[PDB]
């Protein structure tokens, strides 16, 4: 696969803690940044492999023949999702942030903006 | 220079006062805030074994307390934060870190921007 | 009278001006949760077909 | 071996520091170069893991291509136990800093002028 | 002495036996802190140890230290945090005193293992300050730390 | 007493002199601000005496 790349407001975030998703937010800082800085430093790819020159200053011989031409005909797997609904559970708590709560909530809120100028005057 | 150049001295003035009491208390607010300071400062200029740094690094977390930051921290937990915070400006503000090496030194917008890392980090490692 | 003109200026404004900064941070702040979440999988995966590379060519 | 040692025309001051990401030691002691310094201390100060990590950290300064903050490094052993130097060695090793390094090494069993000359030998290959 | 003095060198754990600890009457006798390993610094023995160690070695120089204050002060005076570190010291003292099988004929007690992972714990537990209302001299020539509580029993 | 010896002494009698400086500061630090204290107190407790001070 590859990486998220994502942004991070950690006054934003960590205040968020609505109550069925808060505890993850406090441990998320802290697992997050145990593969963030791992990450950074390591190499992805290892040194490669010269299998000619090794084979012919072996003496237990087709052995490494064998070995080469498994290992370049041969791929690796790969790993995969077990979640790819939460991409989505987003989209659907976020129709819960804006129309359900937002509406309701933005009513009140320009009412009182209105409701302050009188009341000022 | 920038950060040190305090520093040495006020490990010296730390160290005869350091040395001073300790009798289960000290005395002077002024010279407890040293104390606790240099106890930090002395964690500073501490370091594992095997654990060679860079120079920015070491310029900056000595900046942080230096500045007057983590006197308020407590000792087992400055090596926690000194850690985090390292990854931490270096993971983020390698940015920074390429500024600060760059001009090889601090600059003050250096500063301003590593006071400000600083002091949010700070207080992410603490709260 | 003056005194009530000025004191329900600061409570009805400040019921406002709450609440409108509170709508606009949860846009941003809640699309950055899921984008920070995203974020933090993607790595781990790259990382293991990373480690397999070096640890199968050791 | 037989070399002359620089004459002040030669001879110029330090301006450099160089570093060995000693935090005490970079700051309180700000790293130069082409100096002397002693390193004093009692057995096992981790005296030699004092210097290691010194020697670590060049590993960044070989890696820091400018070419008078890469070093060649020079690690002259008096007197030092095989296993111990092969302790060290290992470390080195690992460190594999030891691609811009000799590592002389006079262990005990050297006849003592040959440990003796080791140093001016180590010297020599330096300068 | 120039001797030991290159001697050093060539080892790999030193012991050095504390006269002084001897004539504490203490047996293990030790110098603790010349018992020593090079193969000891962080990672050499690891840090639990070590640190309990380095906090073990801090206390009782710090009760040292403290000695100093004491020269003034008193056997029960200074601040008493300070006595619950010098307690733990005392007493720490004492756990690290141990029978001997050998010289369980002079001791009277048969000496112990107390396998690594019951040492590092034990103390570890002490400084934990678990143990804390027990008394120091119950750990005077014990094995393992419960043997030292159990014989805290045996004292009452 | 070996020269040794009189180091070990010397250590340690600095130790005490520092020590005995400790105290010395210390005491008079307490102290300092001890006397200054006195004064509403004193007073006060000169004024405590009041009273058999007349009758």
């Amino acid at each position: 696969r590859k990486l998220a790349l994502k942004t991070i407001d950690w006054v934003a975030f960590g205040e968020i803690i609505p109550r069925n998703q808060k505890a993850v937010a406090n441990s998320l800082k802290s697992w997050n940044e145990t593969l963030t800085s791992r990450l950074a430093t390591l190499p992805e790819k290892p040194p490669a492999i010269d299998w000619a020159y090794y084979k012919a200053n072996v003496a237990k011989a087709g052995l490494v023949d064998d070995f080469e031409k498994k290992f370049n005909a041969l791929k690796v797997p790969i790993p995969e999702d077990k979640y790819t609904a939460q991409v989505d559970a987003e989209e659907k708590e976020d129709v819960k942030s804006c129309a359900e709560f937002l509406t309701q909530s933005k009513t009140r809120i320009q009412e009182y903006e209105k409701e302050l100028e009188k009341m000022r005057n | 220079k920038q950060v040190a150049g305090t520093m040495k001295l006020e490990l010296a003035q730390y160290r005869e006062v350091a040395a001073f009491a300790q009798f289960g208390s000290d005395l002077d607010a002024a010279t407890q805030q040293l104390l606790s300071r240099g106890v930090r400062l002395t964690e500073l200029l501490k370091q594992g074994q095997y654990s060679p740094m860079a120079i920015e690094e070491q310029v900056a977390v000595i900046y942080a307390g230096v500045r007057g930051y983590l006197d308020k921290l407590e000792p087992s937990k400055i090596t926690k934060f000194e850690n985090a915070f390292l990854s931490h400006v270096i993971s983020q503000h390698q940015a920074l870190l390429g500024k600060i090496r760059t001009d090889g030194k601090i600059s003050e917008e250096s500063d301003a921007k590593l006071k400000e890392i600083v002091t949010n980090f700070l207080a992410g490692f603490e709260a | 009278q003056l005194e009530e003109v000025k004191q329900a200026s600061i409570k009805q404004i400040q019921d406002a001006i709450d609440m409108e900064k509170s709508q606009q941070a949860l846009v941003q702040k809640r699309h950055y949760l899921f984008d920070v979440q995203r974020n933090n999988i993607a790595m781990a995966l790259e990382v293991t077909y990373r480690e397999r590379l070096h640890r199968v060519y050791r | 071996v037989g070399l002359k040692a620089p004459g002040i025309i030669p001879r110029i001051s330090v301006r450099e520091p160089m570093q060995t990401g000693i935090k005490a030691v970079d700051s309180l002691v700000p790293i130069g170069r082409g100096q002397r310094e002693l390193i004093i201390g009692d057995r096992q100060t981790g005296k030699t893991s004092i210097a290691i990590d010194t020697i670590i950290n060049q590993k960044r300064f070989n890696d820091g291509t400018d070419e008078k903050k890469k070093l060649y490094c020079i690690y002259v052993a008096i007197g030092q136990k095989r296993s111990t130097v092969a302790q060290l060695v290992k470390r080195l090793t690992d460190a594999d800093a030891m691609k811009y390094t000799i590592v002389v090494s006079a262990t005990a069993s050297d006849a003592a002028p040959l440990q003796y000359l080791a140093p001016y030998s180590g010297c020599s290959m330096g300068e | 002495d120039p001797a030991p003095a290159t001697t050093f060198a060539h080892l790999d754990a030193t012991t050095v036996l504390s006269r002084a600890i001897a004539e504490l009457g203490i047996y293990p006798a030790v110098d603790p802190l010349d018992s020593t390993s090079r193969i000891m610094d962080p990672n050499i023995v690891g840090s639990e140890h070590y640190d309990v160690a380095r906090g073990v070695q801090k206390i009782l120089q710090d009760y040292k230290s403290l000695q100093d204050i004491i020269a003034i002060l008193g056997m029960d005076e200074l601040s008493e945090e300070d006595k619950l570190t010098v307690s733990r010291a005392r007493k720490i003292q004492r756990f690290l005193s141990q029978p001997f099988q050998v010289a369980e004929v002079f001791t009277g007690h048969l000496g112990k293992l107390v396998p690594l992972k019951e040492t590092i714990k034990g103390f570890q537990q002490i400084l934990a300050g678990e143990y804390d209302h027990l008394p120091e001299q119950a750990f005077y020539m014990v094995g393992p730390i419960e043997e030292a509580v159990a014989k805290a029993d045996k004292l009452a | 007493a070996t020269l040794k010896d009189i180091t070990r002494r010397l250590k340690s009698i600095k130790n005490i002199q520092k020590i005995t400086k400790s105290m010395k500061m210390v005491a008079a630090a307490k102290y300092a601000r001890a006397e200054r204290e006195l004064k509403p107190a004193r007073v006060y407790g000169v004024g405590s005496l009041a009273l058999y001070e007349k009758a």
